[PDB]
């Protein structure tokens, strides 16, 4: 399962046929889609690969973190500035500014600029340790792609196989968590409600309030 | 009448289709000379 | 007229230049026209030729399927507001009557999108599975791009000759109907009306009713 | 002609005002329809083609 | 020196802080900072496509915005000279006035009406033109495809290839600061509506209050 | 009214036309004879 | 190419060949010029060195009326369409500065700026400017240079060069090293010079019957064709009606 000639594919029994010779199954998460073919060189395909991975990664941290907000609102009736993740940002425009669970001895910022800078230069010091593969002896070494030193803590990259399965498992996750972060962002523009308020309106009546009920709101006129 | 008028119409259009297309159909190859 | 070859007629004539050395001319409509460099591989070439031709016949039935319902609404097909206008079709299955073919009641009359659309599902994904991997009950071995076979049962696709002119025939084709099906998307979004609308807008007064009156409707205002 | 009917003298009208006179042709027809529905027509009465 | 532009000891796109760099960036064509993470060069003649992408682009928008931002500059104090058009993304409205698009104030200065006209010239010269670049022709032959050189450089110039391209180093890095900034204008013009000469005073009135922090809230979703 | 009539005269009614299905059959007649003419070509 | 059809002794005459068998023609124009068409009823040319030193007259006075032709049709138009310029007809345009009245000079498009230097200062420095050119031209002696074609160039270039076609320092973009190209363009050279000399000839009899310019006169001319031409303004005031 998930590597060599019998992986699993991206049309199950469809793709037996029809397969590029360069998806050969080499790598975590292969199903052998390449329809459109993108990835014909083999560099680019590395750098598609390194590409798809951190971008797994960061819509994982996205999916996780916009729902948290919302369920916190719902059920154990935490209160914020605002709850639901795609108006998150005017929180820092408001007259108590920015809480983090609402209260104002959290964090209590209101200097959007200076946290922009803030931000950018620790993300960016961040990002270019990365993609430079360290300096000076300071983990000047690696993949840089699955590190490991100074990154796994609980060791979890030992035992080969387990380290196959879990990397499948991690693109797969974040693929499932690219999926479902353009849900978010379509729902977003669509239906203008949180993902939560939308589930939670979708179990109500999911046969008038499916995706086709706003189908006509982009109408032009 | 309309029916009439669609009938006539019809065939009217075809003969003169006939007519158009027939002389389009390589006309002057159908001498039984040399030129 | 040497569609095929060297000596075919290129993308800007006799201003063309040196056409691309991938671009050799054995494929049909080969105009020489990569500027991007997507096909220098034989690969991507191949995929992109595939991407193209499927979106060739998709056009071709999409542009003829967009013409053709609010022509024959002009005809006296009786759709009643938005079964005309190709953008608001989809909007027709959620009234009273329902979605009737050719305005008649007894005609699909379809209420349930979501079987609709379950239908399609499975129909299609059959069929474009069996298109990917080239292989069905009841054909075998078939061109990918050219299938033919039960795919052809008029036996219009034998002489070779014949064959290539009109896969010329078909990619042309198939790029107007692309070109044309790019313009009814974009025309529905800045006017608001139908194709056929447009044109007959555009054959009453072309010296003002033309896209020209549509670019000042999209300015940002302060 | 177009120009010595738009900006040339006019031409001669017969049916403006006052017994007809000559008149400067201000905004011809240049609609496709009623130009070739002209050509398109009968012959015959009523219509008398062009 | 040259050696700061050119060879591996060039400088980066990243600064110290960059040695996983793309190997196909040798160091031998203009900028070259060694950004390709995409990865999308490495075919070597979508490469060279990409390069003539690349410059092409740079010669256009460093035209587009010291275009964009000259009309706005020569404007006046009372708004005689240019009427609303003097913003560039309303300039195109200009002849559509009656007093049709006159160059400055003066009517004397193109005064031009018909927009049909306009761009069927633009289109029949710029067609002329481009032809001419990809193929050949009064301006050049045979010459190179991006640098020609010959009736495109009459004042000298292009001598002693040391300085060459250095200064082809400064088309390039002028030309990706002009896109930068164009692609400023463009995100500019659709969020805030007004002229960017005008969000430049705007912003020298207030930095902390007039920025785009202040147009987050504006595309929110009811 | 007594009696039902078309009153198609005068009116610059082009070809004679009415009814758009006039239209129709005239240019669909001359379809047909035209695709049996063209795919009966490549001959004699 | 087509060079055949302006030179050799093939080549397009002052009249077509029924009118003019080819040995009517001076055997001293037989194609080695620049728009030879044998035009010659008064025998003004002799002989070769006659013919070229008329040449070279005729080829200043067709440098000088082209730019001329310009000159007159360009201020005037710009004027009449709104220009700032206040004296764009030509056989007004001196009368502007006798009183110290100096012109506005249009640098169209960025122009219309008063020149504040008045005719006594215009004519001495056009004096001592085109004196200098023309002591220049018949020397073949130039002091400085700094030309575009070629940049900095010393004063021993004017020397050897051919003499009232002068390449290099007044060739900036070139476009005259093939001999082929450049007998074409001396043929384009020296008919639009014809052209143009008649042109302002046209101007300035156009000008002394009908008191305004020759802008105005196309543009009064394509207003009313029959209402304005030669038998128009030479009746003075209308016409008896024949009724
Ligand atoms: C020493 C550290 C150093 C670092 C960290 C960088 C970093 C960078 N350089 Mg630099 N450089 C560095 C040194 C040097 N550079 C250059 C010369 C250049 C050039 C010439 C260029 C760069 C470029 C870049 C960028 C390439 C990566 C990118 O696009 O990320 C993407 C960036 C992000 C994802 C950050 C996002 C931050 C976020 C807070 C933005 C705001 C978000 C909004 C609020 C919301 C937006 C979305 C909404 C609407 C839904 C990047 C920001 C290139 C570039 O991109 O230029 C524009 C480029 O062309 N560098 C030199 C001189 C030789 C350097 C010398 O030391
Ligand atoms: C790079 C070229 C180019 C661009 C960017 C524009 C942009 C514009 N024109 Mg212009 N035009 C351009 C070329 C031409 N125009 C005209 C003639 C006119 C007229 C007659 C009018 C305009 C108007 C407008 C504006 C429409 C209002 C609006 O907000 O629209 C949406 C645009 C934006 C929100 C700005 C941001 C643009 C960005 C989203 C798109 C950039 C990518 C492009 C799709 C690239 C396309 C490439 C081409 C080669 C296919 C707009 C900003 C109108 C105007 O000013 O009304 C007040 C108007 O009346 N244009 C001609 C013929 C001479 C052009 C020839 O090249
Ligand atoms: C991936 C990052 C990211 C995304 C997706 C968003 C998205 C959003 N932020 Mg934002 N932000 C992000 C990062 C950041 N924000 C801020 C600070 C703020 C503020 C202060 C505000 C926002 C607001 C907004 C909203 C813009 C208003 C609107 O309705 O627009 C249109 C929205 C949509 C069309 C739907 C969502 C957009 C999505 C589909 C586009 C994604 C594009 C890119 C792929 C994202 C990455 C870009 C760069 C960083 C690489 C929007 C939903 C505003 C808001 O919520 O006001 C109510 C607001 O006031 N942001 C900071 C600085 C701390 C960021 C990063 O450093
Ligand atoms: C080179 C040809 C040339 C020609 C054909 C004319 C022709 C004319 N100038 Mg003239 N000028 C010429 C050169 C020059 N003018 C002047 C200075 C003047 C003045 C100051 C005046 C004329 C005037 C006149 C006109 C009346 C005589 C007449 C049409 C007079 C005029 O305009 O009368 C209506 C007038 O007052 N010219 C100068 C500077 C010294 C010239 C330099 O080359
Ligand atoms: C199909 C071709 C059939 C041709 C013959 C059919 C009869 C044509 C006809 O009705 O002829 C008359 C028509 C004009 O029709 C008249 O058109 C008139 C239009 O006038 C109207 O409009 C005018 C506008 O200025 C005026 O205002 C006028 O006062 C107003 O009444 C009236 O309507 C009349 O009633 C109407 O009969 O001429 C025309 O269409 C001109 C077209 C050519 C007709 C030629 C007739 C001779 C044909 C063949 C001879 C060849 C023989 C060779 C072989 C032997
Ligand atoms: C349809 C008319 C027509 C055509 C096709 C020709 C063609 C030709 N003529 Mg010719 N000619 C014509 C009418 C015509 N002519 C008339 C009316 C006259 C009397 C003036 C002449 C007198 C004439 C002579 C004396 C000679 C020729 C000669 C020639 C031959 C080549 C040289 C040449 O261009 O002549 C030159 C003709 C002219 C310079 C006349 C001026 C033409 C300009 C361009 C007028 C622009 C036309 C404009 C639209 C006005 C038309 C208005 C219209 C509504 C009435 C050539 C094959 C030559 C020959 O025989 O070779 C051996 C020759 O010697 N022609
Ligand atoms: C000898 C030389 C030729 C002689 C005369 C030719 C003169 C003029 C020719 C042009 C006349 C106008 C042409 C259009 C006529 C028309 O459209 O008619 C259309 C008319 C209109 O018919 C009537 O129109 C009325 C209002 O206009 C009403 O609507 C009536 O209901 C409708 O029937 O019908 C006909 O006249 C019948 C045309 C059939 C033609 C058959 C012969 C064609 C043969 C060969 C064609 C070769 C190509
Ligand atoms: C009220 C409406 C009736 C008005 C009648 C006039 C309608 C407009 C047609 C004008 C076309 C001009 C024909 C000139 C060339 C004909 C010579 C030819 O034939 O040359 C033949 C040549 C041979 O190779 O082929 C070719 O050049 C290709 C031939 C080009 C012709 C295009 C035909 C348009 C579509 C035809 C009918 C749509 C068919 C539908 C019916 C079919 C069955 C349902
Ligand atoms: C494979 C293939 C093959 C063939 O042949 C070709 C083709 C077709 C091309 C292909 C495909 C592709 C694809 C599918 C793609 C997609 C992607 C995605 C979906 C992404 C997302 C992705 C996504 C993502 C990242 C996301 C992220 C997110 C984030 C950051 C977030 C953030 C946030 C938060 C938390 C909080 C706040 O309050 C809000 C915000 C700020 C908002
Ligand atoms: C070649 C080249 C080269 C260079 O160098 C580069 C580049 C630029 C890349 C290039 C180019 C490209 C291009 C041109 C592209 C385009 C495309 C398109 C347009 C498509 C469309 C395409 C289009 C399409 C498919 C369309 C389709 C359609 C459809 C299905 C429709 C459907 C429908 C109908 C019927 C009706 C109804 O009521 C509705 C609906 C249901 C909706
Ligand atoms: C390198 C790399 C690598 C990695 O790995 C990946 C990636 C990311 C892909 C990359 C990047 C890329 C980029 C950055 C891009 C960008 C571009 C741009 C911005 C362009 C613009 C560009 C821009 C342009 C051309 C522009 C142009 C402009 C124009 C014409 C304008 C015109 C005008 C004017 C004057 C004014 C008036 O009033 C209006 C008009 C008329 C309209």
């Amino acid at each position: 399962e998930f590597y060599g000639p019998d992986r699993a594919k991206f049309l199950g029994p469809f793709s037996e046929n029809d397969t590029p010779e360069y998806l050969t199954g080499e790598f975590p998460g292969d199903y052998g889609w390449d329809t459109a073919g993108l990835s014909a060189d083999p560099q680019t395909f590395a750098r598609y690969r390194e590409i798809e991975l951190i971008h797994a990664r960061w819509a994982l941290l996205g999916a996780l973190g916009i729902l948290t907000p919302e369920l916190l609102s719902q059920y154990a009736g935490v209160q914020f500035g605002e709850p639901v993740w795609f108006k998150a940002g005017a929180q820092i425009f408001a007259a108590g500014g920015l809480n983090y669970l609402g209260n104002e001895s959290l964090i209590h910022a209101q200097s959007i600029i200076a946290t922009l800078a803030v931000q950018v230069v620790l993300m960016g010091l961040a990002e270019a340790y990365r993609a430079n593969g360290g300096s000076e002896g300071f983990l000047d070494d690696l993949d840089t792609l699955y590190p490991g030193g100074a990154f796994d803590p609980l060791g979890l990259a030992d035992d080969p196989d387990t380290f196959a399965e879990l990397k499948v498992k991690e693109i797969k996750n974040g693929r499932l968590a690219m999926f479902s972060c353009l849900g978010f962002f379509v729902q977003a523009i669509v239906t203008g409600k949180g993902p939560v308020q939308n589930l939670t309106d979708h179990l109500a009546d999911p046969t008038v309030n499916n995706a086709f009920a706003s189908a006509t709101k982009f109408t032009p006129g | 009448m309309l029916t009439l008028k669609i009938f006539v119409y019809t065939v009217v259009t075809f003969f003169v289709g006939l007519f158009i297309f027939g002389f389009l159909s390589n006309d002057p190859s159908r001498n039984p000379g040399k030129g | 007229s040497a569609w095929y070859g060297p000596d075919r007629p290129l993308f800007l004539g006799s201003l063309s230049g040196e056409p691309p050395s991938y671009l050799t001319g054995e494929f049909p409509g080969d105009y020489g026209w990569d500027t991007a460099g997507l096909s220098a591989d034989p690969t991507t070439f191949a995929r992109y030729r595939t991407i193209e031709l499927i979106h060739a016949r998709w056009a071709l039935l999409g542009a003829l399927g967009i013409i053709t319902p609010e022509l024959l609404a002009k005809n006296g097909v009786p759709f009643s507001e938005d079964g005309a206008i190709w953008f608001k079709a989809g909007a027709e299955i959620f009234k009273e009557g329902g979605l009737n073919y050719l305005g008649n009641e007894n005609l699909i009359h379809a209420q349930s999108i979501l079987a609709t659309l379950a239908v399609q599902v499975i129909v299609m994904g059959a069929a474009e599975g069996f298109r990917a991997n080239g292989e069905a009950p009841g054909v075998e071995g078939l061109d990918p791009l050219y299938p033919g076979g039960p795919f052809d049962p008029l036996g219009l696709a034998d002489d070779p000759e014949a064959f290539a002119e009109l896969k010329v025939k078909e990619i042309k084709n198939g790029r107007l109907a692309m070109f044309s099906c790019l313009g009814f998307f974009v025309q529905a979004i800045v006017t608001g009306k139908g194709p056929i609308q447009n044109l007959q807008d555009h054959l009453a007064d072309p010296g003002v009713n033309n896209a020209f009156a549509s670019a000042t409707k999209f300015v940002p205002t302060p | 002609l177009v120009l010595k009917a738009l900006y040339f003298g006019g031409v001669y009208d017969t049916w403006a005002p006052g017994g007809g006179d000559v008149r400067i042709i201000s905004n011809p027809t240049t609609n496709a329809a009623i130009i070739f529905g002209y050509i398109v027509k009968s012959p015959f009465g009523g219509d008398g083609w062009i | 020196t040259i050696n700061q532009f050119y060879g591996p000891d060039r400088n980066k796109w990243l600064g110290p802080y960059s040695t996983n760099t793309p190997p196909y960036l040798t160091g031998e064509f203009p900028g070259d900072y060694g950004w390709d993470t995409a990865g999308l060069s490495a075919d070597p003649e979508t490469f060279k496509r990409y390069r003539e992408l690349e410059l092409i682009h740079a010669r256009w928008a460093l035209l587009g915005a010291l275009g964009m931002v000259t009309p706005e500059l020569l404007q006046d104090d009372d708004g005689i000279m240019f009427g609303e058009s003097a913003i560039w993304f309303k300039a195109g409205a200009a002849i559509f006035q009656e007093g049709g698009l006159n160059y400055l104030g003066n009517p004397s200065l193109i005064h031009a009406q018909n927009i049909v006209a306009t761009l069927a010239v633009q289109v029949v010269l710029m067609g002329l033109v481009e032809g001419y670049r990809v193929n050949g022709g009064p301006a050049g032959e045979g010459l190179d495809p991006l640098y020609p050189g010959e009736a495109f450089d009459p004042l000298g110039l292009a001598d002693d290839p040391e300085a060459f391209a250095e200064l082809k180093v400064k088309e390039i890095k002028n030309g990706r600061l002009a896109m930068f900034a164009c692609l400023g204008f463009f995100v500019q013009a659709i969020v805030t509506g007004k002229g960017p000469i005008e969000n430049l005073t705007d912003h020298l009135a207030n930095p902390a209050e007039n920025n785009a922090f202040a147009y987050a809230t504006k595309f929110t979703p009811q | 009214l007594v009696d039902d009539r078309m009153n198609g005269d005068g009116t610059g009614l082009p070809f004679g036309v009415n009814d758009g299905i006039l239209g129709w059959v005239i240019a669909g007649t001359l379809g047909t004879i035209w695709a049996i003419y063209f795919v009966s070509q490549k001959d004699l | 190419p087509d060079l055949e059809k302006w030179y050799g002794p093939d080549r397009k005459l002052f009249l077509p060949g029924g009118l003019l068998d080819r040995d009517d023609v001076p055997e001293y124009l037989n194609g080695e010029l620049a728009g030879d068409y044998g035009y010659d009823p008064l025998g003004l040319g002799k002989d070769e060195e006659q013919v070229e030193k008329y040449r070279a007259n005729e080829l200043l006075h067709a440098r000088w009326a082209m730019l001329a032709a310009a000159g007159i049709i360009i201020p005037e138009g710009l004027q009449a369409n709104g220009a700032d310029i206040k004296g764009g007809t030509w056989f007004e345009t001196g009368a502007e500065m006798l009183n110290g009245g100096t012109l506005n000079y249009f640098a169209v498009p960025f122009g219309v700026v008063q020149n504040p230097l008045p005719l006594a200062a215009v004519t001495l420095i056009e004096i001592v400017l085109l004196g200098a050119v023309e002591k220049f031209r018949v020397d073949g002696t130039g002091p400085a240079g700094f030309s575009p074609g070629v940049g900095k160039f010393d004063s021993d270039i004017f020397d050897g060069l051919d003499k009232l076609y002068p390449g290099g320092p007044f060739d900036p973009l070139n476009l005259a090293d093939d001999p082929e190209v450049f007998a074409e363009l001396q043929v384009k050279e020296i008919k639009n010079g014809r052209l143009a000399m008649i042109a302002v000839l046209a101007f300035a009899i156009q000008s002394y019957v009908t008191g305004e310019g020759p802008y105005a006169n196309i543009t009064k001319h394509l207003s009313d064709p029959f209402g304005y031409n030669l038998l128009t303004v030479l009746q003075g005031d209308d016409r008896v009606p024949t009724l």
